[PDB]
């Protein structure tokens, strides 16, 4: 389960009934192919969760009923497996969001380093709170769990539908202050790519750090890996 | 060793009951009903020996044949007789005697239990041999490991890799 | 018992036992000890005190 | 959703068929290890833990980092060198999760002397885990910290099996009023015995995965929580009387 | 034999096993009932419930003695301090999210999680917070869903998926969150859906018919068959006074293990709804109230007023073995030889029994890796003899059909749909032959839609040819089997219920009587009930043969009386009475006596069982009840003896093989009469 999705059921609503409309694209069809010659074909099914990932970037970034059914037709599956693997697994979206989807993580390790902090800045210039939208359809915030960026935490990822499957998104910000995810979203409105990563350093490299989740203070200390790369070599395998 | 419900006081009555010269009393078709003083009609009509199955709503097996040297199991029923309703108040009215005397009092521990004590009250009885019910399982399924065996969908065929 | 539940340490009622000793024929019961136990004098007479109360396990 | 076993995956796996899973980071090392010998790889750690391994270091940490280090060697050497040390210092550490999230936490009087070790961990009530460290200060709210870790599990947890899914949100709640000292002295001991009845009652780990945290913290900082507990009756039974 | 039988300790106790037992088993092998909630006999190991951990030496950790196989050398320990422990933790781990809904709760006192917290949970509880609130479902009108109740033991999921084969139900969301049925509104299509609520171990799901009318220990239960069909499932009446409340299944392997339809589920209801209690007689404004003396000497009168050969005696689905055997003694009596059935082919030849039952029975049916279906509906003639079918479809046994493709919840091969395909199957000109040649034990199975054709002999020639060329019938083995969709007509087949040549040839050129006696018949033909002509009812349901009658004598319904009624593979059973006589409705059979006595011919017997010794007179299997008898088989001796039937009225190889059953939930006057069944048909018609 995620934000945005309180109910485990179908509901109706003139953009989501048993009356939408959804097809494939031909690039979406020959890339779902694709995918589907990963798998032996008497175990077509295994394919379903990178299908339902793909056609949610083709909706735009969440899955409707009608893709459910046209997916649970191409995979020669039950309709009742789709909606419990969709209703499973947090990524899939079954209600309408915006063009971005940003997401932080809530994990302890990240709480720490001033996610609430992150949070609140959030909450103070976007205007919405976790579950909620813009009303110009722009951002939309949800809380995740560890994102597997711990040493630079606090860190947000902020997907992109605007540009379709071809052009989907998955960019990691981390390390980031309010002035950090502030500049972020501005820049993300203004039509500008924000760096990915962190904002003070490569990557886990030591670094400085983020104090008290507010300023980034620099530290120097032993680094690792700094010499000439190994050659390559390997051992007597003879006796 | 011998274990079969151990701990309670029905040893003290599986004893009592084999007791020399007490255990080897017997009378005669229809003479019990005799010494009972009711009248002559209670043996004219006629009467189930069975046990119960077990019901649908409920997994239990204590009530159940299951344990037969546990508990008495046999019960002895009579044909429900003409019934009415008051025109007072709606109530079931009716005039049998014997309504409820063998479901509510009448076990017995074994068919043969029943059947003397019809013979020596002279009750004219049938008996129904219960349904065995069945442990073994179905080849689908058998174990825990056949829920994702090969038989699903056959082997996966090496087809679809890279190079075929 | 508010916040500790468990029931299995005070369920008396289902642990209760009967068992079948052994056949008591071949015992030898020496009415010697019986009665060398029993008391010779106005002194050195012994009475069990009749109890207060019956059990109350604590309640 | 999980299996249980037996049957095992060599036995019965994906299909059907025989299947190993591994993890990448063992994966990766076996070519290295096997270019340059099982002598050389064992030339390190302790009997039966050698080698090296990668350790992520966060938390309050001056320098967190992601670093490849011989195994056995001590917390406080680890983090003081190739981390930076504590922020604040060694003497404002509290806590440290050694093993990722799933694994006892260590105060600062058993992390000072112990090493990065399966079989040093382990006999101190802990595990090697996942060897990620994780450092909290004397500012932190411990009782926060396991609270929120708790409601994590809670959103993780699958629910297949009855106790982990019906106790997760038990110990979540617990552990929230706990947070406001809404709670009672003999409650702790009735969430130690939550915590026995889901471990190893489950179908897979995971609710060891969750009940162990919450023992290791009832176990390394009781006063801490029944001082909150007797502190918010200085905020609460005010307006009783 | 390499010790089929392995040998483990339960407490100290050595128990014999056979291989592959699970721990669950052994110990039920043991004696011991171990507390259980999700594990079925019939559905597959889920054991996601954690109730069956049990203890074993060298082992840690409790085992899942639900899926634990046993292994040699085991032990088992089922009192220690570390397993009741382990069963508390669990029920309080049970209790604490579910609603006390138990005042309003339907399954209060049939409640195995209400039993089992009784006997291995504790009393109190340490639980004080909000629970997990869960809206209800809607899957039809037969099932009212409770879902907040539900305790996820997913045997739904299983049941669905396993034995109805529809697969409509599931598991969404996730952790406590995780939510059970189908993500859209959607009917539950399934025939035998109403299993699902006796599985149900809750109160979660529950019968919508039988919600909040009457609690389980208000009822009397009665052991009685299934009336509805030609299976005769084995089931166990509840009655509240004279009303029945509720009829639920009871076990019988050989027969339906642990299913009932769901039309033999539901039609109880319509017991209560145009009830002939009292005999009527035809006046000149029309039938009125009027005596059985006067109701008899009325019939008697109209039956001595015409000669024998203008008699026409009619046994409807649900007449009993004992009325239509007076019945018959009676017309026989005087004369008459007209004798017809509701459930046509009153004409069929009945020399060996055999020839029209299942020779291979329902469980030895198991035993056939290859199943040949010839113009039959299974799952609209017998959803339990369907769901048998799919169970043995679930482990590796091929099923062929020749006739009508129909959804039957599993796959099979559509070798035809006419004769003609039947005969290119026997020529050897379709693969489907070769692997009947093939096949170690070929079964082949046909209707009784096959038996209303009018060509019925040369359909059963082609069969024998096609046994034959097979071998399908062989040593130690009989594939060949005959079933039915109704229960009077095996018992008038092995009592000779058939009418006279001489009443054939009047019926050749067109002879119409002027006397018409139906017992229990509302669903003749109007070629044998001519208009204009006298009519004289049995029954205990006012219908269309009620209507049309000028004499009616309010007859005993099978929930009222206990009549003989033999299945299509020839095992004899009986009805039970639960409820007394509805008004002043009297025995069949001797009202049958009584009218025979008025006539001026008295029957030679006296007593239900002076009828029942004269039935075993008549056919001596008729005494072994509850059993079946090894029926003779005379090869290609009795084909060749009614080669002459054959030759007349020939073949005709454009007639599809169909079934002639084309409503399900309502084949007779009770079923036309049911509540249920009606809002079922509006249900399945509400949904276009
Ligand atoms: S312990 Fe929790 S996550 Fe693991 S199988 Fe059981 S319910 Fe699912
Ligand atoms: S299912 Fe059983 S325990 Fe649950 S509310 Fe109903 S009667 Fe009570
Ligand atoms: S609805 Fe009933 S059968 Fe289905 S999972 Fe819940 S308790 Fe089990
Ligand atoms: S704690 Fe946030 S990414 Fe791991
Ligand atoms: S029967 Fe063992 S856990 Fe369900």
């Amino acid at each position: 389960t995620n934000s945005t999705d309180i109910f485990n059921i179908h509901k109706d609503t003139p953009e989501n009934n048993a009356a939408t409309s959804f097809e494939f694209s031909e690039a979406t069809l020959k890339v779902v192919n694709d995918i589907i010659a990963r798998y032996p074909p008497n175990y077509k099914q295994s394919a379903i969760i990178p299908v339902l990932d793909v056609t949610q970037q083709e909706n735009g970034g969440w899955l409707s009923l009608a893709a459910m059914n046209r997916v649970a037709k191409l995979l020669d599956m039950a309709p009742i497996r789709v909606y419990e693997v969709a209703t499973f697994y947090t990524m899939f979206n079954r209600t309408k969001i915006g063009k971005y989807h940003v997401q932080i993580c809530g994990t302890t390790p990240c709480r720490l380093q001033g996610s609430q902090k992150i949070e609140e800045a959030i909450t103070k210039h976007l205007g919405i709170g976790i579950g909620q939208t813009t009303q110009d359809g722009l951002f939309t915030l949800g809380e995740m769990e560890c994102m597997g960026a711990c040493v630079n935490a606090p860190m947000v990822a902020i997907a992109d539908y605007t540009k379709g499957v071809s052009g989907f998104e998955y960019i990691y910000y981390e390390d980031l202050t309010p002035k950090d995810i502030v500049n972020i979203l501005d820049t993300i409105k203004k039509g500008g790519k924000p760096k990915p990563g962190s904002q003070y350093r490569l990557k886990a490299e030591p670094a400085g750090a983020v104090h008290g989740g507010e300023k980034w203070v620099p530290k120097d200390g032993e680094t690792t890996l700094t010499g000439a790369p190994r050659a390559p070599y390997c051992r007597d395998l003879n006796a | 060793e011998f274990a079969t419900a151990s701990a309670d006081y029905s040893i003290a009555m599986k004893k009592a009951a084999e007791i020399t010269g007490a255990a080897e009393s017997a009378m005669g078709p229809k003479e019990g009903g005799f010494t009972a003083g009711v009248p002559l009609d209670t043996f004219t009509r006629k009467a189930r020996i069975y046990a119960p199955a077990r019901t649908a709503s409920q997994s239990g097996l204590a009530r159940t044949v299951d344990f037969a040297t546990t508990t008495p199991a046999w019960k002895i029923e009579f044909e429900p007789t003409a019934k009415w309703q008051n025109p007072l108040m709606g109530w079931t009215s009716s005039a049998d005697p014997l309504e409820n005397v063998g479901r509510s009092a009448l076990v017995f521990y074994t068919k043969e239990e029943a059947m003397r004590f019809c013979e020596k009250l002279g009750w004219e009885y049938e008996v129904t041999e219960p349904n065995k019910r069945r442990t073994q399982r179905t080849k689908r399924y058998m174990q825990y490991g056949d829920n994702f065996g090969t038989k699903r969908a056959g082997v996966p065929d090496l087809s679809t890799l890279p190079s075929n | 018992l508010v916040y500790d539940i468990k029931y299995f340490v005070r369920d008396y009622r289902r642990n209760n036992k009967y068992t079948a000793r052994t056949v008591d024929a071949k015992t030898t019961f020496d009415f010697d000890k019986l009665y060398a136990g029993m008391p010779t004098k106005p002194e050195q007479v012994k009475n069990v005190t009749r109890p207060l109360i019956m059990p109350t396990r604590g309640y | 959703k999980p299996r249980l076993k037996p049957p095992f995956p060599a036995g019965v796996g994906l299909y059907g068929c025989p299947t190993t899973v591994t993890n990448v980071e063992t994966v990766a090392v076996s070519p290295t290890i096997l270019r340059r010998g099982p002598e050389w790889f064992s030339s390190f750690g302790r009997k039966n833990n050698a080698g090296t391994k990668l350790f992520c270091i966060s938390g309050h940490v001056n320098r967190p980092v992601t670093v490849e280090e011989e195994m056995s060697i001590p917390l406080k050497e680890l983090i003081e060198r190739h981390a930076g040390g504590v922020r604040g210092g060694w003497d404002n550490l509290l806590a440290i999760i050694p093993g990722g999230s799933s694994v006892p936490l260590l105060p600062k009087k058993i992390c000072d002397g112990v090493l990065m070790d399966f079989d040093a961990l382990k006999e101190a009530q802990s595990g090697l885990g996942t060897a990620a460290v994780i450092v909290m200060d004397k500012s932190t709210d411990v009782i926060d910290a396991i609270a929120r870790l708790s409601y994590f599990y809670k959103h993780e947890s699958c629910g297949q099996c009855t106790p982990c899914r019906e106790g997760t949100g038990w110990l979540y709640d617990i552990m929230t009023r706990m947070k406001k000292g809404d709670a009672r002295l003999e409650e702790i001991d009735m969430l130690w015995e939550i915590t026995k009845q889901i471990e190893g009652h489950t179908i897979c780990a995971l609710g060891d995965a969750a009940a162990w945290p919450v023992q290791g913290l009832i176990r390394h900082f009781r006063g801490e929580m029944e001082e909150r507990i007797k502190s918010a009756g200085g905020k609460k039974k005010l307006a009783a009387t | 034999p390499p010790s089929d039988h392995l040998e483990v300790f339960v407490n100290e106790q050595p128990v014999k096993i056979p291989k592959g037992s699970s721990v669950l088993q052994a110990c039920d092998a043991a004696g011991i009932d171990i507390p259980r909630f999700c594990y079925h006999q019939r559905l597959s190991i889920a054991g996601n419930c954690r109730m069956c951990l049990v203890e074993v030496e060298k082992v840690p950790k409790p085992v899942a003695s639900c899926a634990m196989p046993a292994g040699p050398g085991m032990k088992i320990k089922t009192e220690t301090p570390m397993v009741k422990k382990a069963r508390e933790g669990v029920m309080e781990f049970l209790l604490i999210n579910h609603p006390l809904d138990c005042p309003i709760c339907d399954q209060g006192g049939e409640c195995d999680l209400q039993d089992q917290a009784m006997i291995f949970g504790s009393d109190r509880s340490r639980f004080v917070e909000a629970k997990r609130a869960v809206e209800d479902k809607n899957l039809g009108p037969l099932v009212k869903t409770v879902m907040t109740r539900c305790i996820q033991c997913t045997r739904c999921v299983r049941f669905a998926s396993e034995v109805a084969g529809t697969a409509e139900l599931g598991v969404t969301g996730r952790g406590r969150d995780s939510e059970i049925g189908t993500y859209v509104e959607k009917l539950m299509g399934s025939e035998l859906s109403g299993n699902v609520v006796d599985l149900c171990p809750v109160g979660a799901l529950t019968s919508k018919p039988y919600a909040f009318t009457a609690r389980s220990w208000e009822l009397k239960g009665t052991e009685s068959i299934d009336v509805s069909d030609g299976l005769g499932a084995n089931i166990r009446v509840d009655a509240r006074g004279t009303e029945v409340m509720r009829i639920l299944p009871r076990l019988n392997e050989a027969v339906n293990e642990e299913w009932l339809s769901d039309k033999g589920r539901y039609q109880y209801d319509g017991l209560k709804h145009q009830r002939l209690d009292k005999p009527m007689v035809k006046g000149p404004k029309g039938l009125q109230v009027a005596t059985w003396q006067d109701a008899l000497g009325a019939a008697a009168a109209a039956l001595t007023s015409a000669a024998p050969g203008e008699v026409r005696g009619i046994a409807g689905k649900l007449a009993d073995a004992e009325s239509m055997v007076a019945l018959m003694d009676l017309l026989r009596g005087l004369g008459a030889g007209d004798l017809a059935h509701e459930g046509g082919f009153s004409d069929m030849p009945a020399d060996v029994r055999s020839t029209y039952t299942a020779n291979t029975t329902v469980q030895g049916l198991e035993q056939s890796d290859l199943v040949l279906l010839v113009g039959t509906n299974p799952r609209w003639e017998s959803p339990v003899f369907n769901a048998r079918l799919r169970k043995m479809f679930l482990d590796g046994t091929q099923v062929g059909l020749v006739g009508a493709p129909v959804d039957l919840t599993y796959k099979y091969e559509h070798v035809g749909s006419d004769p003609a395909a039947l005969a290119a199957l026997a020529a050897g000109q379709h693969p489907f032959l070769e692997r009947l040649k093939k096949a170690a034990r070929p079964a082949v199975v046909v209707g009784p839609g096959v038996l209303r054709r009018a060509d019925r002999e040369a359909v059963m020639k082609a069969v024998h040819e096609l046994c034959g060329k097979a071998g399908v019938v062989k040593e130690g083995w009989n594939g060949f089997n005959v079933i039915h969709d109704t229960a009077s007509r095996v018992a008038a087949l092995d009592m000779g219920f058939g009418p006279s040549a001489a009443a054939r040839a009047r019926r050749a050129q067109g002879a119409q009587p002027k006397v018409v006696y139906l017992l229990g018949s509302d669903d003749y033909s109007e070629e044998d009930v001519p208009e204009g002509a006298f009519v004289i009812y049995q029954g205990h349901h006012g219908d269309r043969g009620a209507s049309r009658a000028n004499v009616v004598l309010p007859g005993a319904a099978y929930t009222e009386k206990s009549g003989l009624y033999v299945n299509f593979e020839g095992r004899v059973q009986q009805t039970r009475a639960a409820v007394p006589l509805v008004g002043d409705a009297r025995e069949d059979w001797a009202i049958l006596r009584a009218l025979s006595e008025v006539v001026g011919k008295r029957l030679p017997y006296d007593s239900h069982a002076a009828v029942r010794a004269r039935l075993a007179g008549i056919a001596p299997h008729f005494a072994n009840i509850d059993a079946v008898q090894t029926p003779v088989w005379l090869n290609g001796e009795y084909v060749k003896g009614v080669e002459a039937l054959a030759k007349a009225a020939p073949l005709q190889p454009s007639a599809p093989l169909t079934s002639t059953i084309s409503n399900f939930y309502m084949t007779d006057a009770i079923s036309r009469a049911s509540r249920t069944m009606a809002k079922c048909i509006q249900a399945r018609q509400q949904t276009k």
